[PDB]
Order: structure tokens, then C-alpha cells, then sequence
């Protein structure tokens, strides 16, 4: 009776559904786009944005705009279109009789999830409300309850250690480097081959060429000189109007950024010492089951060879005693949100939300005390 | 397509005409295969002057959900596709009676079957995939503003419409 | 531990429950080296919706003792417990639907027995790592108050409890 929604709005794609399930109902990006051509022929018009699936199979006539960057929600009448779309036109709910568990980021901004709370409660009317952080759902969806989360998105990477149910929060770090700033390096890697990606639509092409052909090389000095000695690393793609094109060392390249971030310009540690410096911050006793409880989360940590990449350059650092495992699940990229659905379907649960008639006697800063 | 199919035959006006005109579309796309009751050309022009008949009803009863729809803001994302509704059954009207003068003045000869009754189909799958936006966009406008007044007195319930909730993503892949 | 193995399997309600569980844990245990009944995943997820199942009844028994208790000082060592189980069985029901779907669209290759079961033996440590402590602090308010009115309904004598005197501790070395 009355089964919670588990909306995890992400920066680059939207995973929406039902808390007690097991995968979501809904998933399509997180784009707005908007026609940027001429309309010749009446009735052709008249519906100026295109939200979700159908902005990408009329990409080509249209500009994408993303309302999410950086895990920061900059377009506020974009983003409301994409809870109109995930609601009434995608999952086929009324959002009056379902409470809805949202989910952010951590060290956002504090006019961030203020806002949140003020658009479902005027708006949407939901009469309940639970903003949650990332990397503590990618736990409940684990098995675990200690362990240290590298998630790895679209917008940010957050490490965030927990021993039994404890959070630290003086060793939670955050990279604004994240799977969108791996899009925007291939697109700059690629034009020395003459290959010139240019437009909006057309960066949503360079980034179904990252999910198919790139892979992590486990040592990228001696791969940099087999990939020139020979032709055995090249691999062809072909491109939505026929054309072919091959991609050579631009594979391992574009990967490699996060574990040696200046390749953007960015003076950032890697992930591999950005979850180390993590660790050794936290208290002495507790280390040897962060370094046994690994776990990776989100979408960018699906790459081909980022587990057996990882084990070896934690064990590089850590001492030479301690056991290194890292866990990989196969389904990683939807870990934030099962663990939604299972804190959402919760027995305990059911006294945390923020209730309407709470949102009345406070203000929109009534989800800083309760979250 | 298969969206049509995933629902049922009990539904209210609107989706018992919209079920009505995937029946008679899946009669002319298979013609590019020649695995239905339309024989020749000839009966493809008749059925296009169905469809655009039935298309046309349809654009009645959007119109009357988007008088009693008392916000503004609402009925811009189903305008949008009653003009559409508006065109594409005005081609069926007149690219029927095109063709059809085309075969009695040429004869069977001219026209080939598949791939010169293609602009009849071409034009009614086009209508088909601008007419299930029309049923899913009021869909919306029906039970958003259920409480308001007017939109009561249509009788459509939310649970008239016999769309049900999507099926699980797969996890991996 | 071996503290379940020194309790007796003639005791009351509570001690015949959780020993069940530890027989089930204990196939799940020796199936990280493979020594045990359990041969694959596809055993492991079985048996872990069972002690999902039979932990979720001591979550009941526990908490008829729970409000018998005449005080909210005694009850705050149970109720504590009684949470942590609430928990671990509400993993051990999802996290063994997602593995086994999983395990039905990528195939039985994807799961690789150790190293992949392992996300359903942790969290089936950790429910009975929490439901010892769930005996042992029912135990104290089953005796502490045994002549309170209320929780001599429950006919829970000292006896019952068959938990016997610990050893021993070495003098040297
Ligand atoms: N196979 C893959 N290899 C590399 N990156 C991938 C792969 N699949 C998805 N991604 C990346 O994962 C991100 C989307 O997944 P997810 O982490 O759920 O996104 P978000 O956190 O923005 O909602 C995108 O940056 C996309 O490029
Ligand atoms: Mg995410």
C-alpha cells in the first residue's frame, strides 16, 4: 500500500521506479533539448523541447542541454520538465499518493537540496520526502556495512568511508573529474586523426564510442609502445551516417585520465590516491577493513580493466601486510538506486521522512536537520 | 507499435479508436511483405481513406479534453499534436485521390504495388506515431486535472485508461 | 562462533531458532573454500532467502519479550538488536533478487561462485553476528524481570535457557 518512488536523478541519466523491486522502471537521459532550425511545413512546430528518449532520436534539428553539471541542478525550469516527463509520461503515476526518496551528492550546495524539497512539495504535491546520499546507498545494495565507496558518475567521484553503519565525514573527498570530462578529452583526442566532433548532438555519438571501444590499460607506459609498434589495438567504429573510423591508442587514453588527471590541466590527485588519502585520514583501527571492503559504484566504473587497474596501485601504497579487494559487482551502474529501493521499503524507515504537515511549521530548511 | 498492443479492449473512447487504427496500419505495413488482406493497390487506397477517416474523429475528441483543461500551461504539450493529427489525415485525404486518378488513367501498369503505395504508408505511420502522443498527453491532461471542474464531467477516470506501469530495465546487458 | 555450538538444542523457542540459523550459516561459510552442501550460486541465493526467512520469525519472538518488560530502561540492550535484524533480512531479500536475475540475463558465466556470492555471505555474517546478541540480551530480560507480572506468561524460565557458565581463563602464557 502506497509503494514509495525511488528517483535517483543523476547528471546524465535519469533511474526512476518503485522501492521494494529490484531494477528500475525508467531510465533515459537527462537532456532537454529545443529546436534550433527553421519550421517550413504547419504543424511541424508548436512544441519547442523534447525531453529524455525522444531528444535523442530527433537529435540532429535540436541543442541538448543538460540542467545537471557537476552534480548541481543550474537549470531549475529544465529540471522540472524532467520530473514532469519521469512521473506522468514515463513510470504513469500520480505523484499526490506516492512519497519520493530523491538522491544527491555529497558537499553540494546547501541551496541545492533546498530547493529539491520546495519543487515536490508545491509542485508535485508528494506527501512525503527523503533526500539521500550516494555513495551510502551503493552499501545497502552491497551486502555490506563497511566498507569505503568510490562512485563514479557523470558529474562527481566521491569517496565516502563508513565502518559499521559510522560515517566520517572529515575524510569524505570529492573530484569534480567524472565520466562527462571524458567525453569533452575524446573529443579533443580524436581530431588528430582528423576526426572533428563538433555539436551537441554530435558529443552523444563520441559518447557511445567511450561505452564500446575504451578499456583501462594495467600499465600504460608499456602499452603507449606496444599500441605503436604494431596495429593490434586499433578498432572500428562506424558512425550513424555510414561512415567508418578507427581508433588506435585513443582508447586507453581517455581512461587513463583518472588515474593521472593532468592530462586536463587538472592539479588533482588520481582515483587511486584519492581513495588511499581517504583512508589515512580515518582512525588507525579501522583501516584494515577499508582496505578488505572496496566497493566501486556508477556508471564510469565500468570500464574494461578499472578493478584489476585499481588492486594495483592501492597495493603500491598501502602496506605490504595488508589484503586489497576490491569489490566490482556486475551491475554497478544501477547500485545507487537498489539501495534506494531497499532503504525505501525499509520496516525502520517509515518514521524518517519528511511529511507535508513538517514542511509547514519549518521552512525549505527543514531537510537540513532530518537528512 | 507494441505500445498499442499493451493495452486493452474495455478501455474508454479514446482507446478503443486508437486500438482501431493500429488494426488497420497493421494491415498496410505488411503489404511491403504481401502478407495481408490487401491484395493490390487498390485496396490500399481504401484503407488509407479509413484511417484518415478514423484519424479525424480523434481529432474531436482531443478537442473536447483540452476546452474543460483549465491550465494554460497543460494543453501546449497536446496541442501540438492535434495539428499534427490535422495534417497527416489531409495528406491521406488528397494523396488517395491522387492515386487513385494516377491507376485509371494509367491502368495497373503505373503503379507497381509495393514501393509506389509507399507514400500511402509512409503517410499513415506517420500518423500512427503522432496518434499514440495524442492518447498518452491526454492521458495526462485527463488525471492531472482530474479534480478540477469540467474535466469531471467527461466521466475519465484514471482508471479508464488501461495503460499499465513499464517493465523492469535489465540490469546487465 | 563457537558460542552457538555450546548451547543445547532441548531449549525453548529462541535457542531451537537460532540454532537453525547457525546450520544454515555454516553451509554458507565452507562454501568460500568449497566444502560444503551448496555447490554453486544458484544454492547460495536459495539458502539466503532462508535465513532471511527463519531470522525474520525471531524479530516476532523477540519482541513479545520486548513489551512485557515493565521498564524502558532494560529494553533499550533489545530493541537495539532488534533493529539490526530488521535490516540484515531486508538485504538478504533484495540483494538475492538482484543477484538472481543477474545470474538469468548475463548467464550463469557472469556469477563466479567465490568472489560473487560473497556480497550474500557478508551480509549473512553480519545478521547472525546480530542475532546472538539478540539472545543474549533477551536472555537477561527474560530472567532479570521473571517475577514481574506479565513475563511469567510467557513460561521462559532460567532453565530454559540451556547457556551454560563460561570456562576458565588461562593463568599463564
Ligand atoms: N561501458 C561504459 N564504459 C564507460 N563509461 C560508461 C559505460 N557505460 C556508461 N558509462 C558512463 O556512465 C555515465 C552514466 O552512468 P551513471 O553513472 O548512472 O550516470 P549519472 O551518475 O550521471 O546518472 C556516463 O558518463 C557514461 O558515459
Ligand atoms: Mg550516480
Amino acid at each position: 500500500e502506497t509503494t514509495a518512488l525511488v528517483c535517483d536523478n543523476g547528471s546524465g541519466l535519469v533511474k526512476a521506479g518503485f522501492a521494494g523491486d529490484d531494477a528500475p522502471r525508467a531510465v533515459f537521459p537527462s537532456i532537454v533539448g529545443r529546436p534550433r532550425h527553421q519550421g517550413v511545413m504547419v504543424g511541424m512546430g508548436q512544441k519547442d523541447s523534447y525531453v529524455g528518449d525522444e531528444a535523442q532520436s530527433k537529435r540532429g534539428i535540436l541543442t541538448l542541454k543538460y540542467p545537471i553539471e557537476h552534480g548541481i541542478i543550474t537549470n531549475w525550469d529544465d529540471m522540472e520538465k524532467i520530473w514532469h516527463h519521469t512521473f506522468y509520461n514515463e513510470l504513469r503515476v500520480a505523484p499526490e499518493e506516492h512519497p519520493t526518496l530523491l538522491t544527491e551528492a555529497p558537499l553540494n550546495p546547501k541551496a541545492n537540496r533546498e530547493k529539491m524539497t520546495q519543487i515536490m512539495f508545491e509542485t508535485f504535491n508528494v506527501p512525503a520526502m527523503y533526500v539521500a546520499i550516494q555513495a551510502v546507498l551503493s552499501l545497502y545494495a552491497s551486502g555490506r556495512t563497511t566498507g569505503i565507496v568510490l562512485d563514479s558518475g557523470d558529474g562527481v567521484t566521491h569517496n565516502v568511508p563508513i565502518y559499521e553503519g559510522y560515517a566520517l565525514p572529515h575524510a569524505i573527498m570529492r573530484l569534480d573529474l567524472a565520466g562527462r570530462d571524458l567525453t569533452d578529452y575524446l573529443m579533443k583526442i580524436l581530431t588528430e586523426r582528423g576526426y572533428s566532433f563538433v555539436t551537441t548532438a554530435e558529443r552523444e555519438i563520441v559518447r557511445d564510442i567511450k561505452e564500446k571501444l575504451c578499456y583501462v590499460a594495467l600499465d600504460f607506459e608499456n602499452e603507449m609502445a606496444t599500441a605503436a609498434s604494431s596495429s593490434s589495438l586499433e578498432k572500428s567504429y562506424e558512425l550513424p551516417d555510414g561512415q567508418v573510423i578507427t581508433i588506435g591508442n585513443e582508447r586507453f587514453r581517455c581512461p587513463e585520465t583518472l588515474f593521472q588527471p593532468s592530462f586536463i590541466g587538472m592539479e588533482s590527485a588520481g582515483i587511486h590516491e584519492t581513495t588511499y588519502n581517504s583512508i589515512m585520514k580515518c582512525d588507525i583501527d579501522i583501516r584494515k577493513d577499508l582496505y578488505a571492503n572496496n566497493v566501486m559504484s556508477g556508471g564510469t566504473t565500468m570500464y574494461p580493466g578499472i578493478a584489476d587497474r585499481m588492486q594495483k596501485e592501492i597495493t603500491a601504497l598501502a602496506p605490504s601486510t595488508m589484503k586489497i579487494k576490491i569489490i566490482a559487482p556486475p551491475e554497478r551502474k544501477y547500485s545507487v538506486w537498489i539501495g534506494g529501493s531497499i532503504l525505501a521499503s525499509l520496516s525502520t524507515f517509515q518514521q524518517m521522512w519528511i511529511t507535508k504537515q513538517e514542511y509547514d511549521e519549518a521552512g525549505p530548511s527543514i531537510v537540513h536537520r532530518k537528512c | 507499435d507494441a505500445e498499442v498492443s499493451k493495452w486493452d479492449d474495455s478501455g474508454n473512447d479514446i482507446i478503443v479508436l486508437a486500438k482501431q487504427m493500429c488494426m488497420i496500419m497493421m494491415e498496410m505495413t505488411d503489404f511491403t511483405r504481401g502478407k495481408g488482406p490487401l491484395k493490390n493497390t487498390s485496396d490500399v487506397i481504401s484503407a488509407a481513406k479509413k484511417i484518415a477517416e478514423a484519424g479525424s474523429r480523434m481529432d474531436k475528441l482531443g478537442r473536447t479534453i483540452a476546452d474543460h483543461c483549465p491550465d494554460s500551461a497543460c494543453k501546449q504539450d497536446l496541442l501540438a499534436y492535434l495539428q499534427r493529427i490535422a495534417l497527416y489525415c489531409h495528406q491521406l485525404n488528397i494523396c488517395s485521390k491522387v492515386k487513385a486518378e494516377v491507376q485509371n488513367l494509367g491502368g495497373e501498369l503505373v503503379v507497381s504495388g509495393v514501393d509506389s503505395a509507399m507514400s500511402l504508408i509512409q503517410a499513415a505511420k506517420n500518423l500512427m506515431n503522432a496518434v499514440v502522443q495524442t492518447v498518452k498527453a491526454s492521458y495526462v491532461a485527463s488525471t492531472k486535472y482530474q479534480k478540477s471542474q469540467g474535466m469531471a464531467s467527461l466521466n475519465l477516470p484514471a482508471v479508464s485508461w488501461k495503460m499499465k506501469a513499464p517493465e523492469k530495465k535489465p540490469l546487465v546487458k
